[PDB]
């Protein structure tokens, strides 16, 4: 009933070409809507490509976002995360160490240091198991207006935030429409479900 | 397309009587409204003769905390405006409309009127020229890694210049271009304290200097002045 495909092991490690890497991600998770393990997206480009992500709606083991350029991953449709399986034994969701530090500009497409921005994740209503580790990402704006609380199961016995809040950009505030101003990004399509 | 913003006040000087109506203009070369939030990037900034400046509006419309609703600030884009209701004694002062859309975040020439959160910086400098100065600034009554530390020039007479500002937990600093081999910053997590070493100083180095605080989302504009530290190069 719904578009399967199978997830990564690799966690934190350097892969063989930014051609191989990215070019074997599009391929599994095109098309997919419900990862039997782990999504994994690290490594990527400033530029890189991601819409090959947008029907993705569940990952039933955890989601690790780490040593990105990319200045937005966009996992709109990502509906629940099960934590069947963790990562560093905790965490069903891992953002780590995401890019360079930049200032209030808006990024010049070839010019500006890389690092993600911001985790579009505007469907996220649910984690089964596991807490959320977010650490060293100097762009990234909009963890610290999420409810993480409405987000967690209430089964949930590892509900954990180990969130930094360290930038080195000031975040633009919610769009209005987003109510109670939690918000993943600065798009009025980007408000917490 | 970067270009730096220009805000032009109007009137420069405005002779008040006590319970007049009064309308000061702030108008831009740039819009200053974002366009994902409608939100409009100025502020209004009160500097009472012998005084620090003080935030009355962020925002175009949204005054802080504490501040009489005789001021009103409107506005949209490159026109903006501050009224004063009924106009007291207490309200002469010069008025400075502020941006920070844009680097380098700039001020306006000012309207003159006429009839916890701690930042305390270190003593006055009297140096000489081709010397060097290091003025401290030290954080109190909030999470000082949470905050951008901001580095203002004041002449008597002229407008305040954004010298620029500092991450203080990612120890990245922005500087305005004029004053690119004039400052630098750095910053101390531990004991809570930004500085500003400022070097190769001149006659035109000799000014009253701020560390001024900023924040993200609501609290993006400058709040929390420092007491100032007057460097005179002789």
């Amino acid at each position: 009933s719904t578009q399967v495909c199978t997830g990564t092991d690799m966690k934190l490690r350097l892969p063989a070409s930014p051609e191989t890497h990215l070019d074997m991600l599009r391929h599994l998770y095109q098309g997919c809507q419900v990862v039997q393990g782990n999504l994994e997206l690290t490594y990527l480009p400033t530029n890189a490509s991601l819409s090959f992500l947008q029907d993705i709606q569940e990952v039933q083991g955890y989601v690790l976002i780490a040593h990105n350029q990319v200045r937005q991953v966009p996992l709109q449709r990502l509906r629940i995360v099960r934590g069947t399986q963790l990562f560093e034994d905790n965490y069903a969701l891992a953002v780590l160490d995401n890019g360079d530090p930049l200032n209030n500009t808006t990024p010049v497409t070839g010019a500006s240091p890389g690092g993600l921005r911001e985790l579009q994740l505007r469907s996220l209503t649910e984690i089964l198991k596991g807490g959320v580790l977010i650490q060293r990402n100097p762009q990234l704006c909009y963890q610290d207006t999420i409810l993480w609380k409405d987000i967690f199961h209430k089964n949930n016995q590892l509900a954990l935030t180990l969130i930094d809040t360290n930038r080195s950009r000031a975040c633009h505030p919610c769009s209005p429409m987003c109510k109670g101003s939690r918000c993943w990004g600065e798009s009025s399509e980007d408000c917490q479900s | 397309q970067p270009a730096d913003i220009v805000l032009t006040q109007t009137p420069s000087s405005l002779p008040v009587s006590v319970g007049e109506k009064v309308t000061m203009t702030c108008k831009s070369s740039q819009t200053l409204l974002y366009s994902n939030n409608q939100k409009n990037y100025l502020a209004w900034y009160q500097q009472k003769p012998g005084q620090s400046p003080k935030l009355l509006i962020s925002w175009a419309f949204t005054r802080k905390s504490g501040v009489p609703d005789r001021f009103t600030g409107s506005g949209s884009g490159t026109d903006f405006t501050l009224t004063i209701g009924s106009v007291k004694a207490e309200d002469l002062a010069v008025y400075y409309c502020q941006q920070y859309s844009n680097y380098p975040w700039t001020f306006g020439g000012g309207t003159r009127l006429e009839i916890e959160v701690q930042l305390q910086q270190s003593g006055p400098e009297v140096v000489k020229t081709g010397a060097s100065v290091k003025i401290s600034c030290k954080a109190s009554g909030y999470s000082f890694t949470g905050y951008f530390i901001n580095w203002v020039k004041k002449n008597s007479g002229k407008s305040p210049e954004w010298i620029g500002h500092i991450s203080s937990s990612y120890a990245t600093s922005t500087y305005n271009q004029k004053f690119k081999n004039k400052a630098a910053f750095t910053v101390d997590t531990s004991s809570s304290t930004a500085f500003m070493q400022l070097n190769s100083l001149t006659s035109e180095d000799s000014a009253v200097y701020y560390c001024v605080r900023s924040g993200n989302y609501e609290e993006y504009a400058m709040d929390y002045w420092g007491q100032g530290t007057s460097v005179t190069v002789s």
